[PDB]
């Protein structure tokens, strides 16, 4: 990733050489030759990390070229904010430029002969599946015979990434199997399991919280929420060390009511300990030499929908596939990389030759998957290397939220936004470009196709940890770390913190909270070059306005994210003189009873995210004085002068997401209903009227006209009885997604159907738990031509829909 | 003195956050934090005619903040302290009442003052308070009327909400005691369930909620209380008496004289189809009781039959 650090430093020299706050001075001439030598580094930096292995004499040189760019940045950004006289800064970088010639000449003896990935703009969602139908039916039919034994156990034994969890999730998630089994339980147990949240992760889909107590009360709710019903339990990736919980649970769940247990595991020697009667153990198969190339065509082309139209690369496409032996994720990782190139026979044969020579030492088979993932990591573009490198820190098979990653990637300068492309859209095409190489698989979606959470395959993170530990970006079990993070309850370590430390994230596994102390929390503000202080879910011992008093010592913050922290009331009083701070995320902190008035002052930020802060009295008045921000959520405008109004939002030309939280009718003033009309770049509003008292709130929502080019909207509560008379296909033509949550809305007005010869162009629609709607179904389809999905959730009195029971359970209604 | 307040604040918000992240993955509904002086002023220090009802654990109170009224629910100290197995149910109530708020038949939680020990909930002021033990708000005067269509709407409106407790989420919730103590009334007489602090043979299943809802459905129609005895030892079952009335008296004593003035065309055929549903709702064999998702469908079918 030395190319991935030099590409960051070159743009931080582009945006400070062109800034012209320092026209001609001392340390500028010695910076332009620094960038002119780092641009000549990059002709041979890609093959340097291709040859970090097999030459330690190259490894130490590349490690020093890496480590000196960090000292370059820590004196670049300290001299960006200075505008003073510091003679003790030029003659340091004189050495740290003059010592780079002994860091290139011994490398140029050894070789001896931008950051825009243009294959990231369409996202593909590669999850197709091939060659399993017989092998899926022949273990359907075992589960339809679950009554013939007292209890059934399914044992899947294969190698790493052979396709075990996929054939699990095509039987666990089938319709006619869902009719047979009442409840079904999907739990992942690995070597980090702690033996209690196995039971709590089972019980999380069975009804109640697990108070910390004895194992008997743990078993009582499992036995009474599964009292003789036909259940299903999938425990996944079971490891034989500390296996003995399986007999502490297997002698506790009731036999004699049908059901089955699915246990997937790698090693063969534990399947007898599974005691699963080997004919009902199932070893999945390697792919055939025809289906493997079919999956390769289905991934690697994806624009002609899986057809080799150009015949000059058909031979090479078969010849690469017949090296990776029909094992699925090797061929899909290679196909995900070959999606990114697609055209030139030379560019295909070059990485075919690199896949051939890089693989020639295995004497193994998992070395094949860890050779092809190394191939996919090396041939990746530059700044995405650090993007998957920061994903190493998340724990064993965790569920990783998307904004947690993306607001980190814009934190350490791993992102690029230069020419009107917004920094929140460029923060996520660098995610969609990682979902194209099949290095990141998407787990959760919305109705609108956006992504909430995320995870990676288990064999991938071993590569990512191994490539991080050699390069000192991870391994908290130790000291040298560029970016650290604390997982669930590691205060007993009390990790020593020093001047490198370019980030702290908090990683919890969806339900747990890592409680902290006042001991190590004060040690964050002893750092002096920290970037990302991302402390999510947290219980402290002191209020945060006392803990974080020392942010005067910090200056290079890019983002706070204090979300779901309990002991905070005020943001700390010495946030007055931070300068950069591109993101202040503080959502769901539901008793910060004032937002501190210094956020008028810094003109830098991009994201101000405060969804559902249930007690927050309006956003001090100068919020129209920061022309750069883009995501403004949870607004709550003022009464008379105690904050800012919607007339202040009219200036912010750069925003694209917006979220209002209108609660009283006197928040919207009458002479400024004209506000939300000229925001040319807006994409998704959301109006959350949870507390709502006045009747004038209805007559002051309905006069708000959202812009001509709105792409998405959503109405959370909206206590009005009918439609707001701007939900018409005239006044918002290009609307493509729309969702209406709970409330008191009864019928839709006559301009809503808009029955001219014009229509809606809506492709997605959600109608969750309203209780008083009455609309037909043929009137929808005549008025709205190309709906695809209608997810209605809990809305009775709409029985014209083809959803199965529209008033008592969700449906989707995929289009025919 | 005030040092005691913040030590309450740290512990109660730590326990509240640890419960809410476990129950909802952090994401929730906006909960607004009150200073304790506002609640002590809104009910005149809990020491007036502001209280609506009471229970062993909790006590309701009518609240007044500026131009907006509320239903404050406090928790009693000395019946919970010493029983930590009750202490975690205290917070299970205030987390389920904040997750269940985005369905229309549960009364919305507008905030929570957590400065007090065992924190104090607040809710929307449904201006007709707690339904008494036979049906009807008390009145600002003294008595209610309850026409039959309002009683049928409040009959099926609870039935939707019990299935929202059973089939909405990927986990089920056992509201252990449905009673008309727990049903309030909004301005259009829409039922709003509440105070699900219980929420947990000596084992409760899904069907023991149905066994309660059958008696709650016949007590609205008859108007005679859940302990029905007229000078015959003060305790005999209402349910067996309604069985003998169906077997011998044959649908003549089942409607109260308070609703004896709905004698339009048939109007009692749906009463028959509702009391027959209440009787099948209360069978002793748990494999012969209708599931809760079908009771709401059958009451909607009854209501749309006119
Ligand atoms: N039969 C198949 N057809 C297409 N893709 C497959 C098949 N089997 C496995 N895969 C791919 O393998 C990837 C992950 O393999 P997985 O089953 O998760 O390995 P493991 O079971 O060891 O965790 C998935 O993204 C899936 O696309």
């Amino acid at each position: 990733m030395v190319d991935a650090v030099v590409t960051v430093f070159l743009e931080k020299t582009l945006n400070i050489l062109e800034e012209k706050g320092r026209t001609v001075s001392d340390y500028r001439k010695q910076l332009e030759d620094l960038q002119s030598e780092l641009k000549y580094m990059q002709s041979f930096l890609k093959d340097a990390e291709r040859q970090k292995r097999t030459n330690e004499t190259l490894r130490t040189l590349v490690a020093d070229l890496r480590e000196l760019v960090y000292e370059a940045e820590d004196i670049l950004v300290d001299c960006q904010l200075a505008d003073g006289d510091d003679g003790n800064e030029q003659r340091s970088s004189n050495a740290w430029l003059s010592r780079l010639h002994p860091a290139r000449v011994p490398l140029q003896y050894k070789k001896s002969k931008n950051g825009t990935d243009r294959w990231s703009s369409p996202v593909y969602d590669h999850t197709q599946v091939v060659g399993l139908e017989g092998d899926k039916r022949k273990i359907k039919e075992w589960l339809f015979r679950s009554n013939d034994s007292q209890l059934l156990i399914m044992a899947f034994v294969g190698m790493g990434g052979l396709g075990k969890t996929t054939i699990a999730q095509e039987v666990f998630n089938d319709k006619e199997i869902e009719h047979r089994f009442e409840r079904r339980i999907w739990v992942s147990v690995s070597q980090t399991f702690t033996e209690e949240q196995i039971m709590r992760s089972i019980l999380r889909n069975l009804g109640d919280a697990s108070v910390g107590d004895d194992i008997g009360t743990l078993l009582r709710k499992i036995q009474q929420y599964l009292l003789g019903k036909r259940y299903l339990i999938v425990m996944d990736d079971v490891w034989d060390k500390n296996l003995s919980w399986w007999d502490k649970i297997y002698q506790g769940l009731p036999r004699g009511q049908g059901g089955s247990v699915i246990v997937t595991t790698r090693s063969e020697s534990v399947a007898k300990r599974v005691q699963a009667r080997d004919d009902k153990t199932h070893r999945p198969e390697l792919l055939s030499p025809d289906n493997s190339w079919l999956l390769f065509c289905n991934v690697a082309f994806a624009a002609n929908d899986g057809t080799c139209e150009r015949p000059e690369l058909e031979d090479v496409g078969k010849e690469i596939v017949t090296k990776c032996k029909g094992l699925p994720l090797t061929i899909k990782a290679v196909g995900g990389l070959l999606l990114c190139k697609d055209h030139v026979y030379h560019e295909w044969r070059r990485i075919a030759e690199h896949f051939q020579d890089e693989l020639r030492g295995n004497t193994s088979e998992t070395d094949n998957v860890m050779s092809s993932l190394q191939l996919s990591y090396d041939e990746l573009p530059s700044h995405l290397k650090s993007c998957i490198l920061t994903l190493s820190l998340y724990p064993e098979d965790c569920v990783i939220p998307k904004q947690q990653l993306v607001h980190g990637w814009i934190g350490e300068g791993f992102v690029m936004w230069r020419n009107g492309r917004s920094a929140t859209e460029s923060g996520e095409d660098c995610f969609s470009g990682l979902t194209n190489r099949c290095l990141i698989e998407v787990v959760d979606k919305t109705y609108s196709g956006t992504i909430i959470t995320c995870k990676i395959h288990d064999m991938v993170r071993d590569l990512v940890i191994d490539i991080a530990k050699k390069d000192s970006f991870s391994n908290p079990e130790g000291l040298n770390c560029r970016h650290l993070g604390i997982s669930g309850n590691f205060d007993e370590k009390q990790i020593k913190v020093n001047h490198k430390l370019r980030g702290v994230v908090s990683t919890t596994k969806t339900g747990e909270v890592n409680k902290l102390n006042s001991d190590l929390a004060k040690k964050f503000t002893d750092c002096k070059y920290l970037r990302v202080l991302d402390i999510s879910k947290s219980i402290f011992d002191a209020p945060l306005s006392e803990i974080l008093d020392e942010i005067a010592s910090l200056q290079h913050l890019a983002c706070l994210s204090l979300s779901n922290t309990h002991p905070l009331i005020q943001f700390p009083r010495s946030m007055e003189d931070l300068h950069n701070l591109q993101i202040l995320d503080a959502s769901y902190c539901q008793n910060l009873k004032q937002l501190q008035p210094c956020i008028v002052l810094f003109k830098k930020l991009l994201v101000l995210d405060m969804t559902n802060c249930g007690s927050l009295e309006c956003f001090p008045k100068g919020i129209g004085s920061l022309v750069k921000l883009e995501v403004l959520l949870g607004f709550k405008p003022a009464r008379s002068n105690n904050g800012c109004k919607l007339s202040e939002v009219k200036n912010l030309t750069n925003l694209r997401k917006l979220g209002l939280s209108l609660t009283r009718g006197d928040q919207i003033e009458e002479e400024e209903l004209d506000s939300l009309i000229n925001l040319s770049k807006l994409m998704s509003i959301s109006i959350n009227c949870y507390d709502s008292y006045g009747d004038d709130l209805i007559t002051k929502i309905d006069a708000l006209t959202p812009p001509h080019q709105l792409h998405e909207l959503s109405l959370q509560f909206y206590p009005g009885k009918s439609s707001p008379s701007w939900l018409s296909p005239h006044k918002l033509p290009m609307l493509r997604y729309m969702s209406i949550c709970s409330g008191n809305l009864v019928k839709m007005q006559e301009p809503f159907w808009g029955n001219e010869n014009t229509h809606w162009r809506i492709e997605g629609l959600m109608l969750s738990s309203l209780s008083d709607l009455d609309m037909d179904w043929e009137v929808l389809q005549q008025s709205m031509p190309y709906l695809r999905t209608v997810t209605a959730n809990w809305c009775p009195e709409l029985e014209s829909f083809a959803i199965e029971d529209v008033g008592f359970r969700g449906g989707v209604w995929m289009k025919t | 003195e005030k040092d005691k307040a913040k030590r309450w604040f740290l512990d109660n918000g730590s326990i509240f956050l640890r419960e809410l992240v476990a129950d909802c993955n952090g994401k929730s509904i906006p909960i607004r934090s009150f200073s304790p002086e506002q609640i002590l002023k809104a009910t005149n220090n809990f020491d007036s005619s502001c209280f609506v009802s009471q229970d062993v654990y909790y006590k309701w109170y009518r609240g007044e903040i500026e131009d907006r009224s509320y239903m404050i629910k406090r928790f009693s100290e000395d019946e919970i302290t010493g029983k930590r197995h009750r202490v975690k149910e205290v917070y299970n109530d205030i987390v389920l009442s904040a997750r269940m708020s985005n369905h229309s038949n549960f009364l919305q939680l507008l905030g929570c003052c957590l400065e007090f020990p065992f924190p104090v909930l607040v809710f929307e002021f449904a201006e007709h308070g707690a339904m008494n033990q036979r049906g009807g708000v008390i009145v600002n005067g003294e008595e209610s009327l309850l026409p039959w269509s309002v009683r049928l709407k409040i009959g099926k409106e609870i039935a939707n909400a019990v299935t929202y407790l059973h089939t909405a989420f990927p986990k089920i919730i056992i509201h252990r005691d449905v009673k008309p103590m727990h049903v309030f009334l909004d301005k259009n007489w829409t039922a709003k369930l509440s105070d699900l602090s219980f929420s947990i043979t000596c084992f409760v299943t899904e069907y023991t909620d149905v066994y309660s809802f059958g008696i709650c459905l016949l007590v609205i129609i008859t108007g005679k209380p859940a302990i029905m005895t007229i000078s015959d030892g003060d305790l005999q079952g209402i349910l067996s008496l309604v069985r003998e009335l169906c077997e011998n008296g044959k649908l003549d004593e089942v409607i109260d004289p308070r609703l004896m003035k709905d004698i339009t065309s048939g109007q009692r055929l749906q009463v028959e189809a509702c009391v027959v549903l209440a009787l099948r709702c209360c069978k002793e064999r748990d494999e012969d009781r209708p599931k809760m998702i079908q009771v709401a469908k059958e009451l909607k079918q009854i209501e749309a039959s006119l």
